[PDB]
């Protein structure tokens, strides 16, 4: 009981219900085998996968990304490949050190076509203020906004 | 002192938020409550 | 709304052993072969099982 609800907390997202079974090698041994069995959730079909937006990215990596998440089967996928595609993404944009360049979310699912639309970000509004911090014993500072 | 700990343990799992935000799009997530039964007579959809 | 009545009836178009197995219903087909941009022109629906 302990591993199923440990195992169904860490891998919420991915696995969708996972069964433990014992079954008995021999009848007069009492030895026993036990057999794990994960049941993930999926997709009805997904055929190719495409990236969009991305525009500081280029077309080489977006080919290999693309070359790197090929799903084997076009029929019953789990829902992993869009989580590798994302953290693929975002493991390439935080290596480059733009931290605020993430992927967007998915889309093209009506024509079984995972795409992820990446959206940049770009610095709008530079604020400034001005504060000073007063001395006393409370432990806890109070500051002066000018 | 437990009660409390167990609706906050069922809080987490039936009303977990991470899911739910992103359920229509690529999952299923519905609020239920236990299962009272396994059969039922065919007629019953004559109540909809 | 008219009321549906469960009762049992007889054999038509088969025996009543089995059903219309090769009857037609408009679901797509998907292709093991990956199509990059290729509308199915009839939308797969509910995606998730």
């Amino acid at each position: 009981l302990d591993d199923r609800r440990k195992l169904e907390i860490q891998y919420e997202d991915y696995i969708a219900e996972v069964e433990i079974r014992t079954e008995y090698v021999d009848g007069k041994s009492n030895h026993q085998r036990v057999v794990y069995k994960f049941t993930p959730h999926q997709f009805r079909g997904i055929n190719a996968i495409d990236i969009k937006g991305a525009a500081l990215m280029p077309a080489s990596e977006v080919e290999r990304i693309c070359n790197e998440c090929l799903p084997k089967q076009p029929y019953m996928v789990d829902i992993a490949v869009m989580d590798k595609v994302r953290n693929r993404i975002e493991q390439w944009y935080q290596s480059r050190g733009l931290p605020f360049c993430y992927v967007g979310f998915f889309d093209g699912m009506d024509d079984g076509i995972l795409r992820a639309n990446v959206t940049e970000a770009k610095i709008d509004n530079v604020s400034v203020r001005f504060v000073r911090p007063k001395l006393t014993g409370d432990s806890e500072l109070e500051y002066s906004v000018y | 002192n437990q009660i409390k700990t167990k609706k906050l343990v069922a809080r987490r799992i039936k009303k977990r938020y991470k899911l739910l935000k992103q359920m229509p799009n690529q999952l299923m997530y519905s609020p239920t409550g236990p299962l009272l039964t396994e059969v039922l007579p065919s007629h019953y959809i004559s109540v909809f | 709304k008219p009321l549906q009545r469960y009762i049992p009836q007889n054999g038509g178009f088969t025996w009543p052993g089995d059903y219309l197995r090769l009857e037609i219903v408009e679901m797509p087909k998907l292709k093991s072969i990956n199509i990059k941009k290729t509308s199915l022109k009839q939308k797969i629906n509910v995606q998730p099982v």
